[PDB]
């Protein structure tokens, strides 16, 4: 916006004089025809005293009064302080781009009203580095009870777990002579050309692939093998069909991610498999357009092998299926045998539950799931069928207000603890 | 579909003589409690060793003189206590009257800590402490609240440690004294924070905030109101009714329904309903349409008997989904009641859906995502008032699913849930995860499982804290 | 220590005091215990036109006599001598006119055409339960009804192998429990029992099967081919099994049942109070009061259908006798006036076992005393059969008598062993569990579709 | 036996008579059965006849519907009727006519009288004469595992239930000193906990013996919480391993780890239960198998492999498995500054049965004899 650029130029100028004086400058949010921020005293150290500043920027146009010696400006109630909640004192600095000069007065009274008439004198008050003693004097300490640190009005974005699922338009449904899938697994392993991405509940067989063509012929009644719209099974209100839909979504995810993942019935946990006994291994994915690496299997040596894991859950939102990524870990003694006493290792996972590390795990897990459904030549079509489910990322969730992070790594003593230190 | 987002303001509170502020501690410092009367005193009874009683009186006197902060860089999170004098935040004198003290001999402590069986020592400890509690309440002291300052050796004997198979001392004690009208606060005799509610660490400095929480609990347990939630319209008033289940240990392990009604002043009412049904193998508890009607009718009659104002909107809350029979009975009781507006909300504490910003600090408290018909509310996270994230682990958000029978929007309801998390009987820290009805359900259910089904239980929530 | 006795194959009394161990070989020489001249069994039939004619032909071939399948094991696969001069049952099996109801082609296609299994089983039961009630109230007056469903209808109603879903047979037995005529559900090709166990997808013993169908028909009709030969003729002994079954509806609670048997093999089924549980709804048990009422309700039920009071009553369970349970049982026994009383815990899943030299397992009837506990082998090498009938090795039963018991564990082990010959399924006498325990599993499968507080018949024939 | 020898002399003479005509004799004071043979075929005709050789105390063939003949002999030189003419070989043709008519319904094939032995899957446990106990700040063992692993010299053969510690080793000399309250530790008679009627002490004793046996056999075995199943561990991936043990007085070996290629891996396993009978504790050995994808990774679908297990549940195959497991268990607790096994195991005396299965005759007569033996597909 034209207004944002002018406000950026204004605060940049004001930041220069402020730093020239010896104080500090940070920005909070964005006004109309200007931007705002905070200024902190320094002696070589931030001293914990802070002042607000309102940087109004105009490119041309004289102020109200005769500009020979003085001037007048009016403060709109809406452009008035958003710091009304906070108890810090604030100044206002009027900077004209064409004259390249500013003047500061005290606007500590900001409650909305017709207090708009502001009386400025060019001689008495100018924002020069020379006004430093005055600016510093008008200061309430951060260490006073009641000082709000108001959140950033800048705005920021964030990602969500969900991966949109693109189901095949048709689902094969058929009756089964067997009761449950587990009852039919014995007969299936005998014939050959066997896949396990199918569900048999209450004598009903469902799968996206044709049962007649991939050796599931024995576990189904071929007579009533028939195709049907996927919305008739997935997008209904029948709890039995929602349960069968979620079971078929899991078993298909297992097949498509079988190259890099193994499924554990205990806690329904997917984890990165191991390739060598007591041997670490890494995974290369894509975070946005950046090439990354993650030690998904870390072997430690008195022996524990940690595996990157995640609970893959399925949630339906407004006639649209999504996959939830919930990252955790899976510990093994030798890369395969589960740890005989996994209770001692659970504490280390809590130190690894910080925002940046979970965001990276979700971003990684999305890349594996998205690639599993991709139609390309780089699949193992030799001896293995092609993926039928595809997964789509979601737009970034846009937040109106942002976390004052850059300000908090200075002020907040416990900021480093927000970082995830491994072992 | 891509979803929408909103960041709620920290829901505002009202203190003395119309004062408004978001933090309970500052609002009490700037305006006092809601409706104070001239000369309020909270007569505080004490039970413990001779050392623990003297230590409590010292901490109370220290509290009156004031305790400056212990972390000046996070002053709104670690404030100083201004003292119980001119700047008395509660405008209420805290005194231990003569005779309200009961002492436990050094032998009796050794008699409990000498029993090898845990369950046997728990019962013997309750029989001891409950009998002394009965002596105070049925005596000339006439206390408003009683403090249980147990010695370190006795606490370390009755409380488990960490880093339904056995009895918990606090829950058994609450159940055995749920008929006495004087509440009880259990405190460690060193830091004077709460004890026996959560397991202790294997091995035992905030001091002013320890004092803030203790006085706040005593103020609430005495029967006074520090503040109330400020409504969007002053005349329309909302009441909140949670519904929970607790499973019994003996007999046939049958689930039992409970109701945790709260008004806008933070005062609760605890009602016990009929035995619940189960979907599969004694799990997944639910209520039939008739019994769900009786529970709501009983709660509204309890509301009408105490609060003496007409509730305009009644928000019903549950942690399990509203089954068809349950919603039908709630509608029948609500329609016969005359409540103009009603809302049903299924609060999912354990949803795996979350959002992650780019940084180390988590998202702001009050962040809300409108997944179509399903709200993702972040009751914990970064707090601008506190200037940090008041935790360590990543906050996991609440997922709010309003029922089709609801009147208000999902936005009107998430703003309601965020407000219900400010109500706290534990601390003076306002970034609590669960709303007041849900937080009480975990608590009364733990206590009522030791009061036999059929026995009438008190509705005053103060006896459960 | 650990002395071992090998018991005799318990004796069965047949017609005119004849004694033998095999049910068939005993009925082959002496006939049933009490033979009446002109006795006849009115057998009703439900099925398609094809199945009914198939049953009539099997009945005719069975009457003509059927040759043995394997001559080398004649004791295990005997000839059927056929209805006539060598007929062992010495009773006529007839299908009189008008005692036949036929399921139409439409109706069969309608049941198979229903996709939802629970919806299809409820529809078929609804159909046949109104065909059984229509045949009982009719003038045909049958004694036992043979249900001969066609194969495509059976495969729709019976799952296969190499309570989340309704079981056809269990629901049918519950809906027809108030009906007085027992029902026998058979395969139309082999004529063995159907819908008791899951079928085989590649399902592909004629004389032995005929012996069994006829035996079932006889027991259902109300007659007794043989009684357990008692140790003393004056001594009367009854055997009471106590079990529990969990309802799938409501509060998923447990209900106590009783399986009361006599020396002739006649069961009296009763439902007791709701059980209690030790932890999380598992571990069912009875209070002292409920235990006394059930046993009183069982003794009163037995004394109604019999002439003599039993001198001894044995109480069997599959879980340990809780002291509350044992106190109530001994209280009901002391008030009943019965002379002797024995309480036995029959463990089905004890890992203890003995192994001999060679491939063949230990003899059936092997008993090893384990200092008050008894490891009994109901199933094993049978000298009469010349082999071990099963393939997987047998797992014995650990018998733990209560302190309140009056008999030794040697006499009690003989009783349990002999009680495994009461057999309403086959004519083979080497069964793993005694009759009260087998009856407990069947009634639990059936009464869980019957609402609690509803009156239930005490006639075991309806349950089999 | 003085009388055994007296009969065998008679049996031997008559037996040489009958084989000279092709007939058969089988031992069953001697009882025997005679089976005729067709000359060219050299195979049994099936025609039987009972012979009692002597040289109210009636025959035990009384149930048998077999023709019974008695032979009279002396050191120097038809009885089908049961109540309260020479053996010159011409007689044989005549004696043959009295066949039993082979497999006529009602033949009894009665059990042998000589008796036979049998082993039991029980092992007597010899427990340390004392057991240490204490209270603990922790509720159960799973609460105390995090604290215990922060210190050295860790062991897991101890139990904590309802804040009560028990162990056969002294807890004050290991990292367990951090999970126990130190002033309440005291050694007592082991019978105070292991030989009472309280179900909690009965439970805690079974958990202690389970956790001690696990530690004692960590070299050869691994413990799996599912089904509480011990199994022979593996070395390498898909690589079979054999275990060498003593059976009777002989040495033998067993493929405890098996593999089959086109995969999966078998593991000799056992459910190791505990059963106190009369103031003595016993370890029960229930043999079973455990399957893995490649030695260590568990199999994805056990159901396809459960079908082959019941082909291997045959008496001889299972008996040889208990014989192995007892050797591993008794050998585990054997043999100045390092600890030693706390538990020892003792084989029980062989069980003597008054009657024996006629396996020799049954292998010939029964057309199902071969199925009784475990074929390892």
């Amino acid at each position: 916006t034209d207004s944002q650029v002018l406000g950026e130029l204004g605060e940049t100028a004001i930041k220069k004089i402020v730093l020239e004086t010896g104080f500090l400058y940070e920005q909070r949010g964005r006004l109309e025809a200007g931007t705002d921020g905070i200024i902190e005293l320094r002696d070589g150290a931030p001293l914990g005293k802070l002042l607000g500043v309102q940087v109004k920027s105009t490119e041309s146009g004289q102020y109200v009064r005769e500009n020979d010696n003085s001037f007048e400006y009016l403060l709109k109630p809406d452009d008035l302080k958003y710091w009304r909640t906070s108890n810090i004192p604030v100044i206002i600095v009027l900077w004209r781009k064409s004259d390249e000069t500013a003047y500061w007065k005290d606007v500590s009274d900001c409650v909305r009203g017709e207090e708009r008439r502001l009386k400025f004198d060019k001689g008495t008050d100018v924002f020069d580095p020379r006004s430093a003693d005055r600016i510093g004097a008008l200061t309430i300490d951060r260490r006073t009870p009641g000082v709000f640190l108001p959140p950033l009005n800048k705005g920021e974005d964030a990602i969500i777990n969900l991966l949109r699922i693109r189901l095949p338009d048709e689902i094969f449904i058929s009756t089964s002579p067997f009761g449950s899938g587990r009852d039919a697994v014995p007969e299936l392993v005998k014939h050959g050309n066997v896949r396990f991405d199918w569900v048999i509940r209450k004598r009903r067989f469902v799968s996206f692939f044709d049962p007649r063509e991939y050796g599931t012929r024995a576990i189904v009644d071929l007579d009533q093998v028939e195709a049907v719209d996927t919305k008739l099974i997935a997008f209904n209100d029948e709890q039995d069909d929602l349960n069968d839909t979620m079971d078929l979504l899991r078993r298909t995810v297992e097949r498509q991610t079988a190259t890099q993942l193994s499924f554990l019935r205990k806690d329904r946990l997917f984890h990165f498999k191991a390739v060598g006994v007591g041997k670490s291994r890494s995974y290369r994915y894509m975070s946005n357009v950046n090439e990354t690496s993650a030690k998904v299997v870390s072997a430690y040596s008195w022996g524990y092998v940690r595996h990157h894991a995640a609970r893959l859950r399925f949630e339906r939102l407004a006639d649209e299926w999504f996959l939830v990524i919930d990252p955790d870990f899976h510990f093994t003694t030798d890369g395969f045998q589960p740890h005989r006493y996994p209770e001692a290792l659970l504490a280390g996972k809590k130190r690894l539950e910080r925002n940046a590390a979970v965001r990276g795990q979700v971003t990684m897990w999305q890349h594996l799931l998205v690639e599993s459904g991709k139609h390309e030549v780089g699949l193992f079509d030799a001896d293995k069928p092609a993926p039928l489910l595809q997964f789509e990322r979601l737009p970034v969730i846009q937040l109106s207000q942002a976390v004052p992070e850059s300000s908090w790594n200075r002020t907040d003593p416990r900021a480093k603890e927000m970082e995830a230190q491994d072992l | 579909m891509t979803f929408k987002a909103h960041v709620f303001d920290e829901p505002m509170l009202e203190f003395g003589d119309g004062g408004q502020h978001c933090d309970p501690r500052q609002g009490l410092r700037e305006h006092g409690p809601l409706q104070p009367r001239s000369g309020d005193v909270i007569r505080v009874g004490v039970i413990g060793t001779d050392d623990t009683v003297a230590g409590f009186t010292e901490f109370l006197a220290e509290t009156g003189r004031g305790i400056e902060s212990g972390n000046k860089q996070l002053i709104n999170l670690n404030p100083d206590f201004p003292g119980l004098g001119n700047q008395n935040p509660f405008r209420c004198k805290f005194e231990v009257p003569d005779g309200a003290t009961v002492t436990i001999s050094r032998r009796q402590v050794n008699d409990i800590t000498g029993i090898g069986r845990h369950d046997e020592a728990v019962r013997h400890a309750v029989e001891l402490i409950s009998s002394q509690l009965s002596a105070l309440v049925e005596g000339s002291a006439k206390p408003d609240v009683i403090v249980l300052a147990l010695p370190i050796p006795l606490i370390e004997k009755l409380v488990n440690a960490k880093s339904g198979d056995m009895l918990n001392f606090r829950d058994l004690l609450k159940a055995k004294t749920l008929h006495l009208p004087v509440p009880t606060q259990i405190v460690w005799p060193d830091t004077w924070d709460d004890a026996a509610k959560i397991p202790r660490k294997i091995k035992r400095q905030v001091k002013a905030t320890r004092a803030w929480n203790l006085l706040n609990a005593l103020f609430y347990k005495a029967g006074k109101v520090p503040w109330r939630l400020l409504p969007d319209q002053a005349e329309y008033r909302t009441s909140f009714l949670g519904i929970g289940f607790y499973r019994d240990l003996d007999g046939q392990q049958l689930w039992t329904s409970t109701a945790q009604m709260f008004d806008e002043r933070g005062r609760g009412l605890i009602l016990r309903g009929a035995r619940a049904q189960t979907e599969t193998r004694g799990r997944h508890p639910y209520l039939t349409a008739k019994d769900a009607e009786d529970l709501v009718v009983q709660s509204i009659a309890a509301y009408k008997a105490h609060h003496r104002h007409v509730p305009a909107r009644l928000v019903v809350l549950k942690t399990s989904r509203f089954r068809s029979e349950e919603a039908e009975g709630i509608d029948a009781a609500l329609g016969k009641s005359g409540i103009e507006m009603s809302d049903l909300v299924w609060v999912q504490e354990s949803s795996p859906i979350a959002i992650f910003r780019d940084g180390n600090y988590p998202v702001l408290r009050g962040t809300f995502v409108d997944l179509d018909g399903k709200g993702l509310l972040y009751t914990r996270g970064s707090v601008p008032f506190y200037g940090t994230f008041p935790g360590l682990r990543v906050p996991r958000p609440l997922l709010l699913v309003p029922h089709e029978n609801s009147d208000s929007t999902i936005l009107t309801l998430a703003k309601d849930v965020l407000a219900l998390t400010k109500v706290n009987w534990n601390t003076t820290q306002f970034d609590q995860k669960l709303p007041a009805p849900i937080k009480a359900a975990r608590e009364v259910g733990r206590i009522l499982k030791h009061v036999e089904f059929g026995t009438a239980v008190s509705s005053d929530f103060r006896r459960y804290t």
